[PDB]
C-alpha cells in the first residue's frame, strides 16, 4: 500500500496526473470561453 | 482493543491478514486487495467506513422509509431519484451554498479531531459543555449521545459497534440497490420488491 | 492558549504571542522571517486604519442619505461631482502632504525614535514609544496603549480590510452600494443573495 | 484608427469571412438531413463561428486589409486585453510555478538523498507548498530586500 503510493509519486505518473487534470482543465476553459484573442472583461 | 483470534470470518477455511487482529467492530479479515495494511490508512479507512455506514443508513430510511409509505395510501412523497429536480422555497444552488457552509463547519471539526485527538471537545463559546467520547468516530457529549448507551464496558461497546457497522454495509448496498435498480428498472424501488414477490422466477434482473 | 485560527492546527514558532491580534494565522509563511513580520505588522496596522476610516466614509454617509436626513453622493459617484477644486489639484495636494508623512513614518520604521521632534519648533517633540503607537500630539485624549486595545484596533481593522473587499466586489457586481444591497437582501434573503445576483 | 487599421466592426473583409465562413458550412450542411446529428453539429458550428466573429467586433479588435484581427501591443490603453492584461497575467502564473519549485528545492535540499524527491516526489510536501505562490509577487520581493533570493559570490 505504501509501496503502491510510492509507485504513483513516481516522476512519470505523476507527471500524467498532473498534465491530465491540466489538460481537462484547459480544455472546459476553452469549452466555456472558445476563441478569445483578447481578455474582455477589462 | 481485544484482539480475537478465533473470530467467524468473511472467508471461513482462509487467513486473516496480520493486521486485521479483531479488534475493530465488524472485523471479519476481509481486505483481500491490502487496502488497510498500514496502520494510518486502516484507522483513516476505518473513520471512512463508520461515516459512511452512517449517511448511507439515513439515506436507506430516507428512501426505503418515503417510497413504502407513498405507496400506501398514506403520504405523498414524490421519487428520491427525481426529488432533486424538485423546487422548494429557494433555488436548489441556495439550499446546496448554506448546506456546504454548515455541513463545512461540522466536518472541518471533524476533521480536526481525526488529525488530532481530544483538541476540539470543548464549545469555543461556552466552554463548560464539551464532547465526553474518548474514541475517534464516537464523539459522544450531550448532543451525539445523549441516552448514555455509548459510555460503557469494552465487548459491549464493541457488540454495539459492531451492530452499527453491519447494518452501515447493509445500507451502503442499500442504497447502491436502489440506485441502480431505478437506472436498470424505470419504477421505485418498492415496485421491484412486489414486481419479484409477485414472480420471484421470472421478475428478475433477466427481465428487459 | 492564546486563541487558534484553525483549533487542529499548531500555531507556527515565530508567532510567539506577544504581538496583539495573534491567532497563529500565517498558512504562506510570509512572516517566516522576524523582519518581514516586523514590517507587515506595519503594513497590517496602515490598511487596516485606512480601511476602517473608508469603510465608514463609504457606508454611514450612504446611510443616512438612504434615511433622509442628508443627501451626500455615493462612495462610487463622489469622484465625479464637482468641487471648489480640480481634481488634478487635490491629487497634488494630497500627494505632496503623504509624500512628506509617510516618508516621515517610514523613518521611524526603519530607525527607530529617530523622527519623534518637530524639525521647525525645536521643542514640542514625541515621547518615546513603539512603531505604529506614536505618543504626544497624536495621542491627545491620552488613553492607554495597552492589550485588548491594541486587540480590538487589529481586529476592527481586519473586519474593515474584509468590509472593504466586500464592498468593491459587491458593487461591480450588484451595481448599487452597500446599504441598498443590505436592504435589497432584508427585503428577502432567501432571494436576494450572491446567488441570485449573479 | 491605428497604424491604417480600420476596427473589425466597420471592415467588410471581416463581414465577407464571417459570411464565406458561415455559408460554405451551410454547403456542408445541405447534404444531411434537418433531424441528423451532422446537421446539429454543423449548426453548432455556425452558432459558435457567429459568436466568435460578433465577440471580436465587440471587443474592439483592430482589423487589417485582410479581414483578420491584428493585435496592438505596445500598450495603447484601448487594447490593453491584447496582451499587456492577458501578459500581466501569464507572468502571475509563471512566477506562481518557478516560486513553488523553487521552494520545493530548498526544502529538499537538506535531505539525505535529496535526488531520492527529485525522481520521487514528496507529494505533502508539494500540496503544503502549492499555495505559496499565491503570493509569490511579496516573499520573492521580501526575499529580495533582505537577501534570500540570490545566493552570496556565484
Ligand atoms: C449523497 C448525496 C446525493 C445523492 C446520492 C444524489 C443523487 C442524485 N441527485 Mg442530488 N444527490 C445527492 C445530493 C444532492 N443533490 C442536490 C441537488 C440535486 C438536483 C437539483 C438534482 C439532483 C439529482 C440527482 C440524481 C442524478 C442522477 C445521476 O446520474 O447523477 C450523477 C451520478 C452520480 C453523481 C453518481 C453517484 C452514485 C455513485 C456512488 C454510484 C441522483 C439520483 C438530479 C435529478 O433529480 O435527476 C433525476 C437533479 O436534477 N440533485 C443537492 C443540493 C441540495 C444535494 C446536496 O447534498
Ligand atoms: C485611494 C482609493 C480610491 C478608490 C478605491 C477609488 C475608486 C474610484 N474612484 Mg477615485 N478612488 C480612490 C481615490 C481617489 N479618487 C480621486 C478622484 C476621483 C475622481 C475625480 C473620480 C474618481 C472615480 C472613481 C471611481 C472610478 C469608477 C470605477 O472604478 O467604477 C467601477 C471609483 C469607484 C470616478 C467616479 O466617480 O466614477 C464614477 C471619478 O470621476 N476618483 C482622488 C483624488 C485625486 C483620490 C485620491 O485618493
Ligand atoms: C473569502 C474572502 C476572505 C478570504 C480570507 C482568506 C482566507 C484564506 C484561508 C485559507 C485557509 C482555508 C483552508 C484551510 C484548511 C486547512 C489547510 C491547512 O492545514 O493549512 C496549513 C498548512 C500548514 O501550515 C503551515 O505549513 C507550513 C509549510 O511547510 C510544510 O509544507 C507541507 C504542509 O503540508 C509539509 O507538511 C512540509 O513537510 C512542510 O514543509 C509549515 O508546516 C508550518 O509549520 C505550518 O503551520 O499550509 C497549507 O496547507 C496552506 C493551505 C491554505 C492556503 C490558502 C491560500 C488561499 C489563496
Ligand atoms: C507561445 C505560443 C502560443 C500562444 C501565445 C498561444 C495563444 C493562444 N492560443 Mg494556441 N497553440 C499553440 C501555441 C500558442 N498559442 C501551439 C503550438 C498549438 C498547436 C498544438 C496551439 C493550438 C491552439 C488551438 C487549437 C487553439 C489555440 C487557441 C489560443 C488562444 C486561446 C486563449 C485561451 O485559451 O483562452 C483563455 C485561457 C485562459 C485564460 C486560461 C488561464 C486561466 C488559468 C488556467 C486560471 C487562472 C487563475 C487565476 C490564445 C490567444 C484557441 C483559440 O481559439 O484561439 C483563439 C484554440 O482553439 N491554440
Ligand atoms: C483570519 C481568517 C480565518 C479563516 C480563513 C478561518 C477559517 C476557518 N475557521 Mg476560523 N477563526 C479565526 C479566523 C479564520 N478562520 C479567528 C481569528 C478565530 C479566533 C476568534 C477563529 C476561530 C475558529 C474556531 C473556534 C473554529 C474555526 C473554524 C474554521 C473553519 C470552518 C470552516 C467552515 O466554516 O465551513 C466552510 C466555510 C465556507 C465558507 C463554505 C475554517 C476553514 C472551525 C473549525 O473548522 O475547527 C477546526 C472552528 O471550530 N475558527
Ligand atoms: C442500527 C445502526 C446504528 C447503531 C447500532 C449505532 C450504534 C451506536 N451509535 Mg450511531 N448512528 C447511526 C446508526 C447506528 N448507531 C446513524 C445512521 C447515524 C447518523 C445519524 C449515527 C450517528 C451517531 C453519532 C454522532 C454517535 C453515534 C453513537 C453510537 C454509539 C452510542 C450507543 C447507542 O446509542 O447506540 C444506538 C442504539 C440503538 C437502539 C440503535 C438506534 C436505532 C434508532 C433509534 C432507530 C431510529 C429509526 C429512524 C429514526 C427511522 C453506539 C455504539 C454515539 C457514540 O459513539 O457515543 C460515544 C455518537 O456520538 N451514532
Ligand atoms: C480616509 C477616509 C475618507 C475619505 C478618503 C473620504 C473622502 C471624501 N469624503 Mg468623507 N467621511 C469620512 C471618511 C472619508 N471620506 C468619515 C469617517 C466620515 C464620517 C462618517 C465622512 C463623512 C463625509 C461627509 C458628510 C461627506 C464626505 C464627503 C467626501 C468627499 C469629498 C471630500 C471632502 O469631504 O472635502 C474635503 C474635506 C475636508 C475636511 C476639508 C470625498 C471623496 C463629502 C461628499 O460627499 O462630497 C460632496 C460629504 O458631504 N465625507
Ligand atoms: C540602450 C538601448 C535603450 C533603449 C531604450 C528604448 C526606449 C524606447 C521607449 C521607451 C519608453 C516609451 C514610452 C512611450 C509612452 C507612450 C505613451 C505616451 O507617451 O502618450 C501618452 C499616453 C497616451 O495614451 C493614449 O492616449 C490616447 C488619447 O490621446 C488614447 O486614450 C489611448 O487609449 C491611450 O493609450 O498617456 C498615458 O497613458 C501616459 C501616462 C503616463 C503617466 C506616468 C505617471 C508616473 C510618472 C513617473
Ligand atoms: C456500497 C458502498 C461501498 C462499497 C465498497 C466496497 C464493498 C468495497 C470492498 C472492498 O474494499 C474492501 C472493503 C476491501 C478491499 O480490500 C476489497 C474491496 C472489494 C475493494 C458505498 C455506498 C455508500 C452510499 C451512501 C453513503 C449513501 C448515502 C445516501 C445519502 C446521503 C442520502 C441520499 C438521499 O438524500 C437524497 C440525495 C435524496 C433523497 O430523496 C433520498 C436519499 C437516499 C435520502
Ligand atoms: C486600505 C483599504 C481601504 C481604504 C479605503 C478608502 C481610503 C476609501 C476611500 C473612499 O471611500 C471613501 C471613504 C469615500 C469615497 O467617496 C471615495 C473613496 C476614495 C472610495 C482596504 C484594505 C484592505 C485590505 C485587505 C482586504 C487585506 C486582506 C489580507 C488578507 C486577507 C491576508 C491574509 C493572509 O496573508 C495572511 C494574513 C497569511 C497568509 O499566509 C495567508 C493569507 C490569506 C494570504
Ligand atoms: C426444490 C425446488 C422445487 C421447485 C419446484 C418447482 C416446480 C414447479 C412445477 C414445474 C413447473 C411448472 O411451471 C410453472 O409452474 C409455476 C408454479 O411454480 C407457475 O409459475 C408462476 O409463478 C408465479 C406464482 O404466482 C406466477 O405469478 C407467474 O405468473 C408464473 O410464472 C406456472 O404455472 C409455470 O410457469
Amino acid at each position: 500500500m505504501r509501496d503502491l503510493k510510492t509507485y504513483l509519486s513516481v516522476a512519470p505518473v505523476a507527471s500524467t496526473l498532473w498534465f491530465a487534470a491540466l489538460a481537462g482543465l484547459l480544455i472546459e476553459i476553452n469549452r466555456f470561453f472558445p476563441d478569445a484573442l483578447t481578455f474582455p472583461f477589462f | 482493543t481485544v484482539a480475537e483470534p478465533d473470530r467467524p470470518l468473511w472467508f471461513p477455511g482462509s487467513t486473516p491478514p496480520p493486521w486485521l487482529d479483531g479488534s475493530l467492530p465488524g472485523d471479519f479479515g476481509f481486505d483481500p486487495l491490502g487496502l488497510g495494511s498500514d496502520p494510518e490508512s486502516l484507522r483513516w479507512n476505518v473513520q471512512a467506513e463508520l461515516v459512511h455506514s452512517r449517511w448511507a443508513m439515513l439515506g436507506a430510511a430516507g428512501i426505503f422509509i418515503p417510497e413504502f409509505l407513498t405507496k400506501l395510501g398514506i403520504l405523498n412523497t414524490p421519487s428520491w431519484y427525481t426529488a432533486g429536480e424538485q423546487e422548494y422555497f429557494t433555488d436548489t444552488t441556495t439550499l446546496f451554498i448554506v448546506e456546504l457552509v454548515f455541513i463545512g463547519w461540522a466536518e472541518g471539526r471533524r476533521w480536526a479531531d481525526i488529525l488530532n485527538p481530544g483538541c476540539v471537545n470543548t464549545d469555543p463559546i461556552f466552554p463548560n459543555n464539551k464532547l465526553t467520547g474518548t474514541d475517534v468516530g464516537y464523539p459522544g457529549g450531550l448532543w451525539f449521545d445523549p441516552l448514555g448507551w455509548g459510555s460503557a464496558s469494552p465487548q459491549k461497546l464493541k457488540e454495539l459497534r459492531t451492530k452499527e457497522i453491519k447494518n452501515g454495509r447493509l445500507a451502503m448496498l442499500a442504497v447502491m440497490g436502489a440506485w441502480f435498480q431505478h437506472i436498470y428498472t424505470g419504477t421505485g424501488p418498492i415496485d421491484n420488491l412486489f414486481a419479484h414477490l409477485a414472480d420471484p422466477g421470472h421478475a428478475t434482473i433477466f427481465a428487459a | 492558549k492564546k486563541g487558534e485560527w484553525l483549533p487542529g492546527l499548531a500555531s507556527p514558532g515565530y508567532l510567539t504571542g506577544s504581538l496583539p491580534g495573534d491567532n497563529g494565522f500565517d498558512p504562506l509563511g510570509l512572516a517566516e522571517d522576524p523582519e518581514n513580520l516586523k514590517w507587515f505588522v506595519q503594513a497590517e496596522l496602515v490598511n487596516g486604519r485606512w480601511a476602517m476610516l473608508g469603510v465608514a466614509g463609504m457606508l454611514l454617509p450612504e446611510v443616512f442619505t438612504s434615511i433622509g436626513i442628508i443627501n451626500v453622493p455615493k462612495w462610487y459617484d463622489a469622484g465625479k461631482e464637482e468641487y471648489f477644486a480640480s481634481s488634478s489639484t487635490l491629487f497634488v495636494i494630497e500627494f505632496i502632504l503623504f509624500h512628506y508623512v509617510e516618508i516621515r513614518r517610514w523613518q521611524d520604521i526603519k530607525n527607530p525614535g529617530s523622527v519623534n521632534q518637530d524639525p521647525i519648533f525645536k521643542q514640542y517633540s514625541l515621547p518615546a514609544g513603539e512603531v505604529g503607537y506614536p505618543g504626544g500630539i497624536f495621542n491627545p485624549l491620552n488613553f492607554a496603549p495597552t492589550l485588548e486595545a491594541k486587540e480590538k484596533e487589529i481586529a476592527n481593522g481586519r473586519l474593515a480590510m474584509l468590509a472593504f473587499l466586500g464592498f468593491i466586489i459587491q458593487h461591480n457586481v450588484t451595481g448599487k452600494g452597500p446599504f441598498d444591497n443590505l436592504l435589497q437582501h432584508i427585503s428577502d434573503p432567501w432571494h436576494n443573495t450572491i446567488v441570485q445576483t449573479l | 484608427d491605428i497604424a491604417g487599421l480600420t476596427p473589425c466592426k466597420d471592415s467588410k473583409q471581416f463581414a465577407k469571412r464571417e459570411k464565406q465562413s458561415i455559408k460554405k458550412l451551410e454547403s456542408s450542411l445541405k447534404l444531411y438531413a434537418p433531424d441528423s446529428a451532422p446537421a446539429l453539429a454543423i449548426n453548432a458550428t455556425i452558432e459558435k463561428t457567429k459568436r466568435r466573429f460578433d465577440n471580436y467586433g465587440k471587443q474592439g479588435l483592430l482589423c487589417g486589409a485582410d479581414g483578420l484581427p491584428h493585435l496592438i501591443v505596445s500598450g495603447d490603453q484601448r487594447h490593453w486585453g491584447e496582451f499587456i492584461t492577458p501578459g500581466i497575467l501569464f507572468l502571475y502564473i509563471a512566477g506562481w510555478i518557478g516560486w513553488v519549485g523553487r521552494s520545493y528545492l530548498i526544502a529538499i535540499r537538506d535531505d539525505k538523498k535529496p535526488t531520492q524527491k527529485e525522481i520521487i516526489i514528496d507529494v505533502p510536501l508539494a500540496t503544503g507548498l502549492v499555495f505559496r505562490g499565491f503570493s509569490w509577487p511579496i516573499a520573492a520581493y521580501r526575499e529580495l530586500l533582505n537577501g534570500e533570493l540570490v545566493a552570496k559570490d556565484v
